[PDB]
RNA sequence: UUUUGUAUAAUGGGUCAGCGACUUAUAUUCUGUAGCAAGGUUAACCGAAUAGGGGAGCCGAAGGGAAACCGAGUCUUAACU
RNA sequence: AGGACCGAACCGACUAAUGUUGAAAAAUUAGCGGAUGACUUGUGGCUGGGGGUGAAAGGCCAAUCAAACCGGGAGAUAGCU
RNA sequence: GUUUAUUAAAAACACAGCACUGUGCAAACACGAAAGUGGACGUAUACGGUGUGACGCCUGCCCGGUGCCGGAAGGUUAAUU
RNA sequence: GAACUCGCUGUGAAGAUGCAGUGUACCCGCGGCAAGACGGAAAGACCCCGUGAACCUUUACUAUAGCUUGACACUGAACAU
RNA sequence: CUUUAAUGUUUGAUGUUCUAACGUUGACCCGUAAUCCGGGUUGCGGACAGUGUCUGGUGGGUAGUUUGACUGGGGCGGUCUCCUCCUAAAGAGUAACGGAGGAGCACGAAGGUUGGCUAAUCCUGGUCGGACAUCAGGAGGUUAGUGCAAUGGCAUAAGCCAGCUUGACUGCGAGCGUGACGGCGCGAGCAGGUGCGAAAGCAGGUCAUAGUGAUCCGGUGGUUCUGAAUGGAAGGGCCAUC
């Protein structure tokens, strides 16, 4: 980062915005990884279990991302709009 | 050795080129919002399709080909754009 | 032993989807009442960093 | 050199202020002008105050 | 050798034989090559096993925003052609 | 009587010549200053390094002094040859 | 009389004499984290620091600047509460 | 560094034994003299440079031993203002 | 509310006297064959002196350091950022301790719009009045005027006078110019809400080009953000500003 003597680049800009301690106990999850549970039904127990989300992780959001061709039922996470078509598409249910 | 060093003189200083002229040439297709000439005062006129800033540049309105041309009772310069 | 990062420009850069990175515009803390709105206006969202530039940020965040 | 600065606020108490030069030895009136409030979205009367 | 430029009256060497200067460790990126591929690979450790076990972890498969949050979109704005 | 006078031993070091890979890392030869005093000398002792000692020249402290010598930090650092 | 041991011996240092100033004795002052020691087994006709330098005739005017000595009515002012 | 190691006028990193042109000169010692080999000796001490060093000064900056002021502790009792 | 004396209460201080802490490098006895030390008796001082923690002043006695670069060698002198003209070779750019000058502001009207006007200088006539004041006519044609240097512009005036006014407005922005970069500049059009005009239309400061200072650290106002067990708060983020 030295210039010569020239103030440098990382240092004539400012500095902005802050960290934030939620967003590392969040995690998102694909639709693809989701027959990939044991048991049918998706949730925050079964998903650690079958090491898809990390151990420290409480909260989970289903996307739309590769496809989901088995019935499933889905318990306590938050699901995308486009996501929550495929899954009742295939014959799943979502459960608050 | 002897020496004698003089002096001093009160010039020495200027200041900042400031790119100043003609950017398009005649018959050159331009798309609309370009700048064509660059200016102190108005040497040249605005004509058709063309605009004048603040600080007389002068600017492209509509899409096509610069053209240069003298009219009027004071035989004065012209810019325009005939539509492409 | 593992490379340090430079912590200082961690604190002014971020990078993006194919691997540029953003930063924020300069001249926006300070005597704002002579300069234009105009000018103003235009200096409130990010930016990219340039091609000559790209290669000292790359060598000061090596874990980015 | 003698001009200070000075700031207009909105009276539609919304808070919202302008900034502008004035010099108080020859014009020590009270400045008052109609500008456009962004909160409530209308021009009101915006009135001089201190920085 | 150093220089714009050296037969230089610029520097170094009396001669011979022996020794005498880009290495090692860890991290990171790019290139060639090999394996397996929407997946790849284990560390400490256990084990007589260069075998076998151990998947704790790490990288990749999704991004936008300061963030809450939304999500093939998202941010900016009262709203965007 | 005397920090009196001339002058050997003794203590010094003003001038010139020689010597300058010397007989000698400070001498020899011919003259020169003090020579009962603030004199000179043997043996033992005390003061230690930002410290000592100095009738004071930055002088002396083992042929070393505008900060001794030995060992360690130590392969200090050297945009210079 | 002393001085740059080893390129300078002098008009340089010292000196008897003169002045200013500090010190009442568990003295001032110096060496010491301290205990102690020198000053001194002394006591203002004594001891320390500074400048000048036998002797003779002498040592003029300036307290605005800087420093020291004395004063304590008023202004400003720490910890503390 | 190696040598089979002459003069002059020109040239040329600008003052030539060695380059060009030209003049002179059989091979090798011994005693002498110092005009040249930009002769030997010491990585110029003058001058400049390096965001080098050391020691000295002061009403440069920032600290600090010492000296000095007050509050609390060691620390108590009467009485009058 | 004040004006005065004390009762009672609260201490704050300045003085004398005392002895019991503490001091003694006064005298005497013992350990003891001892000018150290300790214990005992007495005299003299006495809550002072002195020491610990905290604190204001002084402090080259000692310590660590700093004390720019350009430059027809260094020092001395001059300079260091910004604007205008020439050198500069008819696109842009172009050096020297080359040749000449300016800036570090001003203005709520000197900004916007609608309506309307046109200068310098000279000549002749005219009370005081004169070389030059105000009045009338003629010639001339921008030789004037621009808030401030110089250059390029300006009559459809950008120059001069009036009525009404706050567009010196908020969110954006096709496309271009100039820079190694940080950055700086010009801009039609779109959404919301204004002003002037009967309308077509003009208006996001000023004829244009100088009038300036990054980041860090903090201060003020507002906030659909965050808030270390939970509800708040402190602190942080974002927007406007110093
Ligand atoms: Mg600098
Ligand atoms: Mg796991
Ligand atoms: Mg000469
Ligand atoms: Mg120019
Ligand atoms: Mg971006
Ligand atoms: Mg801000
Ligand atoms: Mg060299
Ligand atoms: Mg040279
Ligand atoms: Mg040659
Ligand atoms: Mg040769
Ligand atoms: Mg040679
Ligand atoms: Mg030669
Ligand atoms: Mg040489
Ligand atoms: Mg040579
Ligand atoms: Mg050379
Ligand atoms: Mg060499
Ligand atoms: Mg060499
Ligand atoms: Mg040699
Ligand atoms: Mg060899
Ligand atoms: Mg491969
Ligand atoms: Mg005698
Ligand atoms: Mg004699
Ligand atoms: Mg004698
Ligand atoms: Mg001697
Ligand atoms: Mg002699
Ligand atoms: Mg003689
Ligand atoms: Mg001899
Ligand atoms: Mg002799
Ligand atoms: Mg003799
Ligand atoms: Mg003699
Ligand atoms: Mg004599
Ligand atoms: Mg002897
Ligand atoms: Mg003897
Ligand atoms: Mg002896
Ligand atoms: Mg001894
Ligand atoms: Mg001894
Ligand atoms: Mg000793
Ligand atoms: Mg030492
Ligand atoms: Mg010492
Ligand atoms: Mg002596
Ligand atoms: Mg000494
Ligand atoms: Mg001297
Ligand atoms: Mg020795
Ligand atoms: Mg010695
Ligand atoms: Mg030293
Ligand atoms: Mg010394
Ligand atoms: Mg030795
Ligand atoms: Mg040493
Ligand atoms: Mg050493
Ligand atoms: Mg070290
Ligand atoms: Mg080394
Ligand atoms: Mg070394
Ligand atoms: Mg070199
Ligand atoms: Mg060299
Ligand atoms: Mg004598
Ligand atoms: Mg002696
Ligand atoms: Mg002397
Ligand atoms: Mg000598
Ligand atoms: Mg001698
Ligand atoms: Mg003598
Ligand atoms: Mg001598
Ligand atoms: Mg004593
Ligand atoms: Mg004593
Ligand atoms: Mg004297
Ligand atoms: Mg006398
Ligand atoms: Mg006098
Ligand atoms: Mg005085
Ligand atoms: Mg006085
Ligand atoms: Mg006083
Ligand atoms: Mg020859
Ligand atoms: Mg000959
Ligand atoms: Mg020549
Ligand atoms: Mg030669
Ligand atoms: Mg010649
Ligand atoms: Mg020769
Ligand atoms: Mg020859
Ligand atoms: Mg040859
Ligand atoms: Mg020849
Ligand atoms: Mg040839
Ligand atoms: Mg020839
Ligand atoms: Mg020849
Ligand atoms: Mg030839
Ligand atoms: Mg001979
Ligand atoms: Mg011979
Ligand atoms: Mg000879
Ligand atoms: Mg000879
Ligand atoms: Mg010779
Ligand atoms: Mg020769
Ligand atoms: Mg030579
Ligand atoms: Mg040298
Ligand atoms: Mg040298
Ligand atoms: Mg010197
Ligand atoms: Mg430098
Ligand atoms: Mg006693
Ligand atoms: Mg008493
Ligand atoms: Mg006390
Ligand atoms: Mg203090
Ligand atoms: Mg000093
Ligand atoms: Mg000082
Ligand atoms: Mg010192
Ligand atoms: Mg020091
Ligand atoms: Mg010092
Ligand atoms: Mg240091
Ligand atoms: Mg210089
Ligand atoms: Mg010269
Ligand atoms: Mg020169
Ligand atoms: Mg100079
Ligand atoms: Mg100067
Ligand atoms: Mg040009
Ligand atoms: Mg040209
Ligand atoms: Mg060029
Ligand atoms: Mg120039
Ligand atoms: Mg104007
Ligand atoms: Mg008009
Ligand atoms: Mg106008
Ligand atoms: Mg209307
Ligand atoms: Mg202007
Ligand atoms: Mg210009
Ligand atoms: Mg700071
Ligand atoms: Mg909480
Ligand atoms: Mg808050």
């Amino acid at each position: 980062g030295f210039e010569g003597g020239q103030m440098p680049l990382y240092r004539r800009l400012p500095k902005f915005g802050f960290t934030s301690r939620k967003a590392a106990i969040t995690a998102e999850v694909r639709l693809s990884d989701l027959a990939k549970v044991e048991g049918g039904v998706v949730d925050l127990n079964t998903l650690k279990a079958a090491n898809i989300i990390g151990i420290q992780i409480e909260f989970a959001k289903v996307i739309l991302a590769g496809e989901v061709t088995t019935p499933v039922t889905v318990r306590g996470l938050r699901v995308t709009k486009g996501a929550r078509a495929a899954i009742e598409a295939a014959g799943g249910k979502i459960e608050e | 050795a002897h020496k004698k060093a003089g002096g001093s003189t009160r010039n020495g200083r200027d200041s900042e080129a400031k790119r100043l002229g003609v950017k398009r040439f005649g018959g050159e297709s331009v798309l609309a919002g370009s700048i064509i000439v660059r200016q102190r005062g108005t040497k040249f006129h605005a004509g058709a399709n063309v605009g004048c800033g603040r600080d007389h540049t002068l600017f492209a309105k509509a899409d096509g080909k610069v053209k240069f041309e003298v009219k009027g009772p004071k035989n004065r310069k012209f810019i325009s754009i005939e539509a492409e | 032993p593992k490379i340090k990062t430079v912590r200082g420009a961690a604190k002014r850069f971020k990078k993006t989807g194919k691997g540029g990175f953003k930063h924020k515009h300069a001249n926006l803390r300070h005597i704002l009442t002579k300069k234009a709105t105009k000018r103003k206006r235009h200096l409130r969202p990010k930016a990219m960093v340039s091609k000559g530039d790209l290669g000292l940020v790359i060598a000061c965040l090596p874990y980015a | 050199g003698i001009r200070e600065k000075i700031k207009l606020v909105s009276s539609a108490g919304t808070g919202h202020f302008y900034t502008t030069t004035k010099n108080k030895r020859t014009k020590p009136e009270k400045l008052e002008l109609k500008k456009f409030d962004p909160v409530v979205r209308q021009h009101v009367i915006y009135k001089e105050a201190k920085i």
